[PDB]
RNA sequence: GUGUUUUCCCCUUGGC
């Protein structure tokens, strides 16, 4: 039966079953794993046979690949210690066939040659972990919780962040102000995985006897008149052209608006002429006519509108797709239709790490076929039966995806600059929460920047595919973003069986079309191939509905839009489309009943799963374009009871609304009661929270990790954040709040800390710094090794206390060390210099544990990390759940602290001007149901938009256990123990200690080292440097009018210096003051010289300036 | 780092004084008395001892501030008493009142046992 | 200085029981690098003990210390 | 006569690695291995 | 990670009752009548309870040596 | 070699309550007590020596 | 030589010698080779699962019957 | 009695 209300239970027993099925990071995974099973096979099957004084013909077959192996099996934690790359070797069957004079051809298969390491993404179905239990994880000193979705490269864990980009294969009609064009029908073409980048097409119209429809073909430098073009396909008669873009000749508007165009082509009829006028545009132009025609006949059959099909298919298939495009221009001409929204979501795709290592392959693979051809021919040619087995130089594939994986330049080194950048980013291993959240992130390419604001602004189309309120408040601002929960980005799945279906069920293919058919018909595009036309769309979307919710002929991924206003149905079924799942309504009721949630209750016990609701019609993946012509209730008890009906014609309902939130945000409660930036501000700081960042983290050499001592759970959570797996891995301690201003130090947004809590171990957390040192042969008489110095020998040897580490060259575990102290005692023989390295100034800690190993290179390598208790201190950046931040302003003993009329004091006391301009009243509504929570004896519910919670509930609870309802308190004033006239709310709040302690930040400078070049202070605090007094300050001094402290400031404190003058010209003299004697060289003068106290930076500047022969010639007079 | 060690609160440094009179000038008969590593315990009840001696016409203190380890504590008597001897008469009266108080509590402890 | 690199223990005054390695030392006042706290105190070296940190023995080859019950052939 | 006694990552077994010699646990062969706690005096507040 | 010797916020020793708590809970005990039954009152010592997340239960699963 | 650093054996092992009830009214504060170490007129000592040798 | 009268197996890496005794079995296509690798590790898993539980025997089996039966 | 030294560019992330 039908679920009665108590539908709560139902729809988290959903989600749940979907994260169990699905786990976070699914979307990395199944990426890559459709890399590995399909795309890299598809680039190597699709590579064409290699040939060339006879000639061979060398071709690849049956690409196999291993699990990941250290030349023995390495595992991952292996890889990341060694700083290893975590790959496994690709190998492929390779059958040459020379064939020579006399007829005499051996097709000889070199079995299974090693082409290549290709870095394996971690728990993917091709590395070592997949499937496997969280027993022998351990056993790995593998973390069962961490998820996956990312690579070790030289030992760092590198995220491939999932780029957006504007979809292929679909037009687009934008407007583009402050152009010629009133119109630009844009195409992005790519027919398959092709080595070849998407080519972009263009068919404007002029704005400026007005109206001309150009097209801005790629490989041509002009715009040929698209009239032309058609009669380039070959099309003689303005009859059979106009039958491609004006599907009824009724229409006398589009007809009288399409006129001009012709007009700018009469002169033209034949296809011959036509090609030697697109031909003249080439951008290679061919001196002889013919070379023009076959360049020109070229860019049509293969470089315009490839996705539509190539040779044959020219002259028909994308005749008719062009026609369209223009059809569908004279439309947004007309306004007939509205303009594409570059910015709404549907139109979008993204490139995870599966066509983000794709395309890397294209451009190695093919390099290696380069490669090997130029071998084969620099033997073969020379009559020389080259061996391919050398002429594979494995190093392109192994080094080419090692190094884009290392810098995320996504292209090659030679051209880095050139490519993508920060495609792939070190794991954010600080907390957890952090490192779930950078495996779900996405990131649009437009620059920042940019100053656009409308590719930053949360579109619409976001809706629960990406986190309204998880952006970076920076620069990235909009641009960087995140999936929402359920969101799911479809892998790709193949079109054909899709084709052969629509080949059924009378459709018409578009080539046997006569075109006055497609005047009342819906045309329908796969993947934004035209292929037919249907002259009954109510058939069709209902049958391949029922096909995606009978999982057989379309996988669930793929999705169809049928819109009605314009009779088109599209199908996409390409990889990079965001989707979510929704529950399907019918009728009213939903397909999901008491059956579902029962079977799914008892799952594993019975091992139904998600995909059981997948794949019984229940559930189903909708994606942003196809979520355009969904119907969408919202809950069933909400919006498809019968009240006076808004609709009820709701085709899907939301699974549950707080599913349109991330991972960060979805750890705030009660979200939708506090200001949204406050929510934004939460998702930023809760990627910051110090917490147990994974339960391996002993083995870990992080560089930075802080873990907190005693991390507690939520004592009110969203539910969402079981799924998140917070209450395993959390991150902060639900501290005894209270929003009083008491004494002051908690002003302005500032928080007074309970000191006794402190000694108590209250966010105590513990800092570990890694320190990495490996050995080398510098060169014959070069080379370092790990080693006392000894002031005997070792000639360099800094200040430093060097009996701190034991003869083998390494500090050893349990030794306290403070900044300057020595860590990895290192010489290199010149006798031998020292090159040490030494503890980072004013660090303080005690080594935790060293470990040392062999590198690739066999050269002993160490990293020693050290420990550093950070008891939370003055200055120290606490924040909330609610995006209230502070820094700790004072701490007050237990003694001092206002208590209650039991001896509770708070824990930490922020000032009540933090909430009244911010309403973060998910704050004080966590802190009263965090109260109740601790009382009543187990965890409030803070799931955003639970209607079953409300303040006036909770106040009730909590005025139940002999406490005001509101929250507040009367407490008594710690010093004089009179009662606070006014009562305190005071409450359990989950707080989080973040990553900025006051320690890490702390820096000052009196006269410490000196850049190299201009000899002014080194920049920042880990090099000793000075504090920058930059152009501002200058003018803040001089509006001061403080020009002695501007003099220091500026000269005095910075670069004091000094040249020597001539008087006569004012070229720098040469002053041997050492025997006092000077000169200028130019003028024979000895006596005509002066001091003068000079900036170094200006006397560098006058030398810059000489160096271009400038003479300033700095006079006296 | 540059934390002070939690004994500073309380220990006297070499040199320092415990408590330092020093006669207030704007008004006469006026002392303020500053103890070193003290806080509100100690210069609460005195404070409010010395506001039922009928004879002192002023009686305060403070903390200058909460990170340092030192109050003051400012008496004004009537020229017939020394703010000297209001403050003396103030620790000996309210050492008798806890005295007092403690004798009481430990034969209140006796007697609720059996009582 | 004769005393410097060395693990000290501070014997008197405030910081009595603290154990931490001598970073610098004048005549007057070491600086004690302290291993608990992260944190070097000045102190006077009067209030300062060497503890030091060595093992006797260094002989690991054959300290047999008799034996472990040597099994005869004869009574198997 | 310290031998520089370090402990096999996998075998947990000590291990003499003294100088000029590749790093093997001679139980596994395995390459990673951690050095043993220092001897010195790690004395603690409490605090 | 593991219970916390003293609730932070008071000072009652919480760190003995995280075996027992979990002992009640196994007895069924509702969660907040295990914290009645072990003796926390102020809600400050029984979130020390019900917040706390034994991740050393996790940290052990690592071998040392077997 | 518990999977808690020194400092936070250290520190747990502070926060564990002794039964003072009388002496701690007849020890010295250390920071007073005239002995170049720890002494029974000045501290109580604490040893602790455990070891899992079961599954 | 070491390796020779000292077996490895029931070290604490029992993962990784399920997963050598995985590639032995699938790098061979005779079936005794692959009928004894099953034998040997179906043993080994059972050793290794056996001394988990033993691990897991005390206070562990405690919290896994706790959190079972709280859900 | 011998004692302060010593890398850069580029990218990414983060703080007000
Ligand atoms: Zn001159
Ligand atoms: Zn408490
Ligand atoms: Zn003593």
């Amino acid at each position: 039966e039908i679920t009665p209300d108590l539908w709560q239970e139902a729809c988290w027993i959903v989600i749940s079953s979907y994260f169990d099925e699905k786990g976070l990071v699914r979307q990395q995974l199944d990426s890559f794993d459709e890399f590995i099973q399909m795309s890299v096979q598809r680039i190597v099957e699709d590579a064409p046979p290699i040939d060339l004084p006879p000639r061979y013909l060398l071709k690849f077959e049956q690409i196999y690949l291993s699990k990941p192996t250290h030349w023995s099996p390495m595992m991952p934690n292996e890889a990341r210690l060694r700083n290893l790359t975590y790959s496994a070797p690709l190998y492929v069957d390779i059958t040459k066939t020379v064939i020579k004079e006399g007829e005499e051809q051996l097709q000889t298969q070199h079995q299974k040659t090693f082409i290549g390491k290709i870095p394996i993404m971690l728990r993917s179905t091709y590395c070592l972990l997949n499937g496997l239990t969280d027993r022998d994880l351990c056993e790995l000193n593998e973390c069962p919780l961490d998820p996956g979705g990312y690579f070790i490269i030289n030992g760092s864990e590198k995220v491939l962040i999932a780029q957006e980009k504007m979809a292929t294969n679909t037009v687009y009609v934008f407007a583009k102000k402050d152009s010629k064009y009133a119109y630009t029908g844009e195409c992005r073409s790519c027919l398959e995985n092709s080595s070849r980048p998407t080519s972009t097409i263009w068919v404007s119209m002029l704005a400026r006897i007005g109206q001309r429809i150009v097209a801005t073909l790629p490989y041509i430098k002009q715009e040929v008149p698209i009239i032309i073009v058609f009669r380039a396909l070959g099309f003689v008669s303005d009859r059979d052209i106009l039958e491609h873009i004006i599907y009824d000749f009724e229409d006398p508007e589009m007809m009288e608006m399409v006129k001009p165009s012709l007009d700018e082509a009469f002169v033209i009829q034949e296809q011959n002429v036509a090609l030697n006028f697109i031909g003249s545009r080439g951008a290679k132009p061919g001196v002889t006519k013919e070379k023009r025609i076959k360049y020109a006949k070229e860019v049509l059959q293969k470089e315009m509108l490839p996705h539509v099909g190539v040779s044959d298919f020219c002259e028909t298939k994308k005749a008719y797709f062009l026609g369209y495009m223009v059809h569908r221009l004279l439309l947004a001409a007309l306004g007939r239709r509205e303009l594409d929204d570059r910015d709404h979501y549907g139109n979008k795709r993204l490139d995870l790490a599966g066509p983000l290592l794709a395309f890397l392959f294209r451009g190695m693979f093919k390099n290696l076929l380069k490669e090997v051809r130029i071998y084969a021919q620099k033997f073969i040619d020379r009559g020389k039966d080259f061996n391919l087995e050398l002429a594979i130089k494995t190093r392109i594939i192994s080094d080419g995806l090692k190094y884009s994986l290392a810098t995320g330049n996504w292209g090659d080194q030679k051209k880095a600059h050139q490519a993508r950048a920060g495609v792939s980013q070190v794991l954010n291993r600080l907390t957890f929460a952090s490192t779930l959240s950078h495996l779900r992130r996405l990131n649009s390419p437009i620059g920042r920047d940019g100053k656009l604001a409308k590719p930053r602004q949360l579109h619409n189309t976001l809706w629960g595919m990406v986190c309204p309120a998880e952006t970076p408040e920076g620069h990235a601002v909009g641009l960087v973003k995140n999936l929402a929960l359920m969101a799911y980005i479809s892998v790709g799945s193949q079109p054909s069986p899709i084709l052969e279906f629509l080949e059924e069920w009378s459709m018409e293919n578009l080539e046997e079309i006569s075109p006055a058919a497609i005047a009342d018909a819906t045309k329908i595009f796969v993947n934004g191939c035209w292929v037919g036309i249907h002259k009954d769309p109510e058939q069709l979307m209902n049958t391949l509905r029922k096909l995606r919710r009978q999982m057989d002929i379309i996988v669930s991924e793929v999705s169809m839009i049928r819109d009605i206003r314009e009779r088109e149905i599209r199908i996409y079924t390409d990889a990079g489309r965001i989707c979510r799942p929704l529950l399907i309504v019918e009728k009213q009721k939903l397909l999901l009943k008491k059956r579902h949630i029962d079977q799914l209750k008892e799952r594993e016990y019975n091992n139904y799963s998600w995909q059981d609701l997948v794949a019984s019609g229940v559930v189903e993946y909708i994606d942003t374009l196809e979520e355009e012509t969904v119907m969408l209730a919202m809950t069933p008890d909400d919006l498809q009871e019968k009240e006076v009906a808004y609709c009820s014609t709701y085709t899907h309902c939301e699974i549950h609304p707080s599913m349109i939130l991330g991972v960060c945000a979805s750890i705030i409660p009660f979200p939708d009661h506090n200001q949204s930036p406050r929510n934004t501000y939460q998702s930023a700081m809760g990627k910051q929270a110090m917490g147990v960042y994974i339960t391996n983290f002993h083995v870990r050499m992080d560089t930075l990790a802080h873990v907190l001592y005693y991390p507690q759970k939520p004592l009110v959570t969203t539910r969402s954040m079981e799924y998140l797996r917070f209450r395993e891995l959390p991150a902060g301690i639900n501290s005894i709040v209270a929003i009083a201003s008491y004494t002051g130090y908690n002003q302005e947004d500032s928080v007074i800390m309970n000191r006794s809590a402190v000694d108590r171990g209250f966010f105590r957390s513990v800092f570990y710094r890694s320190y990495k040192e490996q050995e080398s042969k510098k060169g014959f008489d070069q080379e370092e090794v790990f080693e006392k110095p000894t002031r005997e020998t070792c000639q360099g040897m800094r200040h430093a206390i060097y009996d701190k580490l034991d003869d083998d060259g390494l500090i050893a575990p349990g030794v306290r060390v403070s900044g300057d102290d020595v860590i990895i005692g290192k010489t290199v023989t010149l006798t031998k210099r020292d090159c040490s390295t030494f503890l980072r100034t004013s660090e303080t800690g005690i080594v935790d544990q060293v470990m040392v190993t062999l590198n690739q290179e066999g050269y002993k390598f160490c990293k020693i990390r050290v420990r550093s208790v950070r008891i939370p201190q003055i200055g120290d950046k606490f924040a909330s759940r609610h995006g209230q931040k502070g820094t700790c302003g004072i701490q007050y003993r237990q003694e001092d602290m206002p208590f209650t009329c039991e001896g509770i004091t708070p824990d930490i006391i922020i000032n009540p001007h933090a909430i009244p301009s911010r309403m973060t009243i998910g704050h004080l509504i966590e802190c009263l149901q965090g109260k109740v929570s601790a009382n009543k004896g187990e965890i409030g519910d803070a799931t955003p938009f639970n209607d079953a919670v409300n303040v006036q509930k909770i106040s009730n609870l909590l005025s139940d256990y002999g406490y005001h309802l509101r929250g507040n308190e009367v407490l008594y004033n710690g010093f004089t123990g009179r009662k606070i006239t006014s009562q305190i709310f005071i409450g359990p709040t989950y707080y989080q200690r973040l990553k900025h302690m006051v320690d890490d930040k702390i820096h000052s400078r009196a006269r410490g080292p000196i850049q190299i070049l201009n000899r002014q202070p080194m920049e920042g605090r880990s090099r000793d440097g000075g504090l920058r007094f930059g152009e501002m300050e200058r003018d803040c001094q001089i509006a001061h009018g403080a020009a002695q402290f501007l003099r220091e400031r500026l000269f005095e404190a910075s670069d004091p210096y000094q040249v020597h003058v001539c008087n006569l010209c004012g070229i720098m003299a040469i002053a041997n003051t050492r025997t006092h004697t000077y000169e200028c060289r130019g003028c024979r003068n000895k006596t005509q010289i002066s001091l003068v106290r000079m900036p170094y930076a200006c006397k560098l500047l006058f030398q810059e300036l000489m160096s271009m022969s400038i003479a300033p010639r700095m006079m006296s007079v | 780092m540059n934390a002070p060690p939690a004994f500073e609160s309380f220990l006297l440094f070499e040199g320092e004084k415990k408590i330092t009179i020093n006669k207030d000038t704007k008004v006469p008969n006026a002392c303020l008395f500053t103890i070193n590593k003290e806080d509100h315990t100690l210069g609460n009840i005195i404070k409010s001892q010395l506001l039922k001696d009928p004879q002192v016409l002023f009686a305060g203190y403070k903390v200058p501030h909460p990170l340092e380890h030192k109050i003051i504590i400012r008496v004004q008597t009537t020229p017939d008493y020394s703010p000297q001897e209001a403050f003396t008469n103030a620790i000996t009266d309210l050492i008798s009142e806890l005295s007092l108080l403690e004798e009481r509590f430990r034969v209140a402890i006796k007697d609720k046992q059996e009582g | 200085n004769e005393l410097i690199g060395q693990t000290v223990r501070i014997s008197q005054g405030p910081y009595k029981g603290y154990i931490g390695v001598v970073k610098d030392a004048t005549e007057s006042t070491a600086r004690v690098e302290l291993h608990s706290t992260c944190q070097t105190i000045s102190v006077d070296r009067q209030r300062l003990t060497t503890v030091g940190s060595r093992r006797p023995g260094g002989m690991t080859s054959t300290y047999g210390r008799y034996g472990s019950q040597t099994p005869m052939y004869g009574s198997g | 006569q310290q031998p520089m006694i370090y402990i096999c990552g996998e075998c947990h077994t000590e291990n003499e690695i003294k100088s000029r010699d590749p790093i093997r646990c001679r139980e596994c062969g395995y390459r990673i291995m951690y050095k043993k706690r220092t001897k010195r005096l790690v004395v603690f507040d409490a605090r | 990670m593991i219970i916390p010797v003293r609730c932070f916020t008071c000072g009652k020793i919480v760190g003995n009752k995280w075996e027992a708590y979990l002992g009640l809970l196994q007895a069924e005990y509702t969660e907040g009548d295990a914290l009645d039954a072990l003796g926390l009152k102020r809600y400050c010592c029984r979130r020390m309870l019900l917040a706390h997340v034994d991740l050393i239960e996790k940290l052990l699963n690592y071998a040392p040596l077997e | 070699s518990s999977v808690l650093h020194d400092e936070f054996i250290a520190h747990r092992l502070g926060l564990i309550p002794l039964t003072s009830d009388d002496i701690v009214d007849k020890l010295q504060y250390s920071r007073d007590c005239t002995c170049e170490e720890f002494c029974p007129e000045c501290s109580v000592e604490f040893t602790l020596d455990v070891r899992c040798n079961e599954d | 030589e070491k390796e020779r009268f000292r077996k490895a197996p029931p070290n604490y890496a029992m993962k990784k010698t399920q997963l050598l005794k995985e590639k032995a079995m699938a790098e061979d296509l005779g079936d005794q080779d692959k009928a004894k690798q099953i034998q040997d590790q179906l043993n080994e898993l059972e050793e290794r699962a056996e001394a988990l539980d033993r691990q897991r025997t005390k206070n562990i089996s405690a919290i896994s019957y706790i959190n079972q039966r709280n859900r």
